[PDB]
């Protein structure tokens, strides 16, 4: 089958690193994304149509224009970024409450786990206010986008949950 | 963190003559009763962003609307280049933003 | 300071169906390289304000341009109704202003 | 003959009063002009095309779009308003220095002479920085727009000097 995925998260979460690590098997140097990227990634016979939309604050009000038709939401989080974690919860909840994004299942990449003193997957779950949510299908996946760790485990969770 | 090949071109994207656009016009978008109106050539019009559309085109526009402080409609035209990638996908880089706002001469 | 007769109507100008426009486009005006472009119907285009032109029309538009803080051209369309006066002259009241500005995303 | 006149001055100087006193021989109630008016006034076999453009500060940047083809400038001053007389000077000089207004003869209406303690024609002359200007043809005309005093004396001066 085929699946349409939207990948969102604050700037510098690691979205573009993830997208290009998954598609080119390479850890490439990234520029802050002012715009968006589209790749089609094939894994376990699933054709993932992934949309990496920039996360700089002045691009976020435009996120809603890529909601329609999303089957999978990937939300990527810098786990070493303690300052902006609450902000990150606020964005995530803004996304999953929109009418167009009601049926999309949610994958959180708890990214940058390699980094000194990064918050763990369960703490992320807590601080993103996911624990309470029982009407939506979600999962927090620990990852390191530069090594590739967790990434395909995340794509596997999606495979299973559609 | 490598000497890896570039994903795509960065400078600009006008390999060919003429210019073809993706006109991304959301369902929520409504036509303003303004003199200024958008005039896009060789535009494919879409309500939803779409890869096959970006594949055929060299330029991308998104029409976005909010309510401004004075309760007036504000229209923003987000424009950008469409580059093809090594992965056979697409990338869109926003170049500039046209903003159209109204107000009484008060 | 009197019980004198009013000079002209105040409310609005709608004598007739449809609308004819004086399009007052100064010689200093340059066409921007924008998607937003002005679209005026049944228009008389003039480079200089002209009474005969106002006499014939219901609506008035002035295209005005300035350079804004970020070195970008800012285009304003000043719009208003044309009223005839007891004196047989013309009055234009400005009703609203369309501003069109450009900016990079950063 | 025919003469094109541009009439400027700060808001509430009395420009519209002048225009309609001259055209209608009536002291009418005016509203601040958010826009401009046009009347053709015939006197001593001259057909004066007079453009009265509002003086409120958010309109002054537009003044220049009415400069072209102007044969006579009428600048109207509230002679009771001392606070803003310097402001008027600045505006006047901003006008007459434009390339488009290079050939226009200049008529000042030192208006509101009826008002208690009004600045006299000669004081207006000093305070508008006119005394130093010699390469331009100018004249300060005392006037009271509501009575009509000086108005036609002003039109006579434009007639003689064109
Ligand atoms: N240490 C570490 N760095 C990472 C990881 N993933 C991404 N990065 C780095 O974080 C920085 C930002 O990564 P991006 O992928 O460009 O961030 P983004 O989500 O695309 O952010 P925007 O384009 O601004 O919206 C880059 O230096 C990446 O190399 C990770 O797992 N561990
Ligand atoms: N006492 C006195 N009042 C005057 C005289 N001339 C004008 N006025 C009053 O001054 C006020 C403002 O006059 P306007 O003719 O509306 O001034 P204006 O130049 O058109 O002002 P804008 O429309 O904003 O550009 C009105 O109340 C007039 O009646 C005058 O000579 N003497
Ligand atoms: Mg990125
Ligand atoms: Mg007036």
């Amino acid at each position: 089958m085929e699946m349409r995925i939207l990948m969102l998260g604050l700037d510098a979460a690691g979205k573009t690193t993830i997208l290009y690590k998954l598609k080119l098997g390479q850890s490439v140097t990234t520029i802050p994304t002012v715009g968006f990227n589209v790749e089609t990634v094939t894994y376990k016979n699933v054709k993932f149509n992934v949309w990496d939309v920039g996360g700089l604050d002045k691009i976020r009000p435009l996120w809603r224009h890529y909601y329609t038709g999303t089957q999978g939401l990937i939300f990527v989080v810098d786990c070493a970024d303690r300052d902006r974690i609450d902000e990150a919860r606020q964005e995530l909840h803004r996304i999953i409450n929109d009418r167009e994004m009601r049926d999309a299942i949610i994958l959180i990449f708890a990214n940058k786990q390699d980094l000194p003193d990064a918050m763990k997957p369960h703490e992320i779950q807590e601080k993103l206010g996911l624990t309470r949510i029982r009407d939506r299908n979600w999962y927090v996946q620990p990852s390191c986008a530069t090594s590739g760790d967790g990434l395909y485990e995340g794509l596997t969770w999606l495979t299973s949950n559609y | 963190d490598q000497n890896a090949p570039p994903i795509r071109l960065r400078h600009r994207r006008s390999r060919s003559a003429g210019d073809r656009w993706v006109d991304h016009k959301p369902a929520s978008n409504m036509q303003t009763e303004t003199v200024m109106q958008p005039h896009v050539p060789h535009a494919i019009t879409v309500s939803v962003a779409n890869e096959k559309a970006l594949a055929k085109c060299e330029k991308y526009m998104l029409t976005h609307q909010e309510l401004a402080s004075d309760g007036e409609i504000e229209t923003k035209l987000i424009k950008g280049d469409i580059y093809k990638t090594r992965g056979g996908g697409q990338s869109v880089q926003f170049t500039d933003i046209e903003t159209l706002k109204q107000e009484s001469p008060n």
